[PDB]
């Protein structure tokens, strides 16, 4: 009797191998782009943003890299930290751009950082901006003759928000509020 | 039935629908199953263990 | 070796041996059809052809009186 | 090596390299690792519970 046919058994394979996107950074979006939020989610933004440097903060980690071209917009707007991204001055504190000590980081610098880039998300535009000479940035915010000019802010901005980049932004490091502070606010701000 | 949901969850938005039940028996359980109005972006993607049911003894997780 | 079987007409040790034969030509065949050693086959492979219609062997009862 | 490999694994065919290693301090240990001529059949399958790696104390498992 015959070799006959064999329906082969077939199998099928569900696997899957994950993919990730490379999006924009939150400086590309912002001032390349140009692309825009509604007050809401450039508060949401920021929440995440505070959540993530709260959580390095309290594993002791000081992120001292802290640009907007650092932070990254992926699907649904989750926001992803990291070190995978002028801006070799603009984001740092007075005390750092000086050189002013040896590698002065603490948690104060980041708040510093962060401050400045919540300015950014709150206006549309970089600090200082109608001036760019490099020496005079270095001389006029390491010696305290300018702050970031916020009469530029959104008029959509809360008060609170306002009052939040002012306070992040304060000259001194013992005046500045630390995550835990800012994420606080930042909650009870946008509820 | 929505807020625990929301509470549960971390959801921003209201269930889809609930089926609550108990069985008797020698096994005594309640449960609440809630169909969420939107599939989460990591559905099939995150693979390592856990499909949201928490189980409980007599309250305690 | 079954051909003293065919001759003595002893029809059930050539049925029972229809079963080794067939599970025989199946590795044999599905090695070859794969192009693979017949030694990686495996009893998940015997729970395949187990699934949905399951066999071909009732022509087989006729192949020990046919291949005569 | 070839002979405990197919005793370990039930494989019919030899590996192909094998690496014997040991580790000392606090933590003290000693291992067999096998790379296998083929692939296995169904090495990639999401559905199987791998028993690759065993790991024993004082030879118990």
């Amino acid at each position: 009797n015959i070799l006959l046919f064999m329906g082969y058994m077939t199998k099928d394979n569900l696997a899957i191998v994950t993919q990730w996107c490379e999006g924009s950074s939150l400086y590309k979006h912002l001032h390349v782009q140009e692309t825009k939020f509604q007050m809401f989610q450039l508060i949401d933004i920021a929440r995440q943003t505070a959540q993530g440097m709260d959580y390095l903060h309290a594993k002791n980690i000081i992120h001292r890299d802290m640009k907007s071209n650092n932070i990254f917009l992926h699907e649904g707007l989750t926001v992803k930290i990291g070190d995978f991204g002028t801006g070799s001055v603009l984001w740092m504190a007075p005390e750092v751009i000086r050189m002013q000590d040896n590698n002065p980081f603490s948690f104060q610098s980041d708040v510093y950082s962060y401050g400045i880039v919540l300015y950014e998300l709150m206006t549309g535009e970089l600090p200082y901006s109608h001036i760019n000479n490099r020496d005079q940035i270095i001389f006029m915010v390491g010696r305290g003759y300018a702050s970031p000019d916020l009469s530029k802010l959104y008029k959509n901005c809360p008060k609170a928000m306002k009052r939040l980049v002012a306070d992040c932004v304060k000259k001194v490091k013992e005046e500045r509020p630390l995550f835990p502070q800012i994420l606080s606010s930042i909650e009870l701000l946008q509820h | 039935y929505g807020e625990f949901y929301k509470s549960l969850t971390n959801d921003w938005e209201d269930h889809l629908a609930v089926k609550h039940f108990s069985v008797e028996g020698q096994l005594e359980f309640r449960a609440l199953l809630f169909i969420p109005r939107r599939a989460p972006f990591d559905l099939f993607e995150n693979k390592k263990k856990k499909n949201n049911i928490k189980l409980y003894v007599r309250r305690v997780f | 070796w079954c051909i003293d079987l065919e001759v003595e007409e002893k029809c059930a040790l050539m049925e029972q041996v229809a079963h080794q034969t067939i599970v025989m030509q199946f590795i044999l065949e599905l090695a070859k059809s794969l192009k693979v050693d017949p030694r990686a086959c495996f009893r998940q492979f015997f729970t395949k052809i187990k699934t949905a219609d399951r066999q071909y062997m009732e022509g087989f009862n006729d192949e020990l009186e046919a291949f005569k």
